[PDB]
């Protein structure tokens, strides 16, 4: 429960962050979906 | 303690209080003399003792659901709920140091620091009248007084 | 105008007024300081500003069913319904010219002409306390004040 010096406020810590942008990763979302997979170490 | 002093407005069972809201400027304790200033802010009076025409405006204790008592100081820069005292009510004031109250009915003047004192009623404004026979030594003790 | 000023007694929702009837002598406007005289007649005060012991007696607005408002003057030689102000009520007074009200809580003295003014509370009787921050220039404007 709460104390008696905190009965004047009700809270809700559901949380909401930030929105990213508008058209953020449209190009990179197309390149990384058609990409060829090589082995690591090949620089 | 048979005389519990945990409410600053004890003035009858049918008389409601008159409240003057406003903003804070400092952190004063409940039961001290106030004076409204420019803007909409309240603080301690800091006027002279020999000046008349002042309004009986004391600091009410803050609500229980905001961390308020008869000794908890107020938080600065916020809404301080105060009390304008009508004539004929009992209120708990706050006296200064080194004065004893012997007879019920002496004159209650106002010290310059925001506390009260027993002064001669010929050169200062008489606010209230004593109603309890106690002797105080530490500045900031609550003494019952009738506002007439 | 969000502050409608068409009733001279606006002093709480539970506080009734105290009425002093009497006869007229002149045609004064509602909201001015009065003083009862010999016989049973009331008129404007016309006492000095530096005289104490005067009763807080202002002129109530006349009833709606007799041609009364907050600017309609009374008819001479008739029954003028007035108001005796208890301490702790708000009433609309009427100030004189060329004075600005800056802080809520200044002292309200009485001018000699039947209007009010902001005077020094050391040589005149303090009637009320200001409750509205406005600046007046024409003599006869209604300013809210608390009677304590």
């Amino acid at each position: 429960m709460q104390r008696v010096d905190e009965m004047y406020r009700l809270v809700d810590s559901t949380g909401t962050g930030e929105d990213r942008d508008w058209g953020n990763q449209t190009l990179l979302g197309r390149l990384l979906s058609q990409a060829q997979t090589v082995s690591i170490g090949k620089k | 303690m048979a005389n519990s002093k945990n409410s600053i407005f004890v003035g009858g069972a049918g008389r409601v209080k008159q409240t003057i809201e406003g903003l804070a400027q400092s952190a004063f304790k409940p039961g001290q003399l106030l004076a409204r200033a420019a803007g909409d802010a309240i603080d301690v009076t800091a006027k002279a003792s020999t000046t008349y025409g002042n309004e009986f405006l004391i600091c009410d204790d803050q609500p229980q659901t905001l961390g308020g008592g008869t000794d908890v100081a107020v938080t600065a820069g916020d809404t301080v709920q105060a009390i304008s005292v009508l004539p004929g009510q009992y209120v708990l004031l706050s006296f200064a140091a080194t004065q004893n109250v012997t007879t019920k009915g002496a004159a209650v003047a106002s010290n310059g620091d925001g506390n009260f004192k027993l002064g001669n009623p010929a050169t200062e404004q008489t606010f209230a009248v004593t109603e309890e026979i106690i002797n105080v030594t530490t500045a900031g003790t609550l003494v019952l007084c009738r506002a007439i």
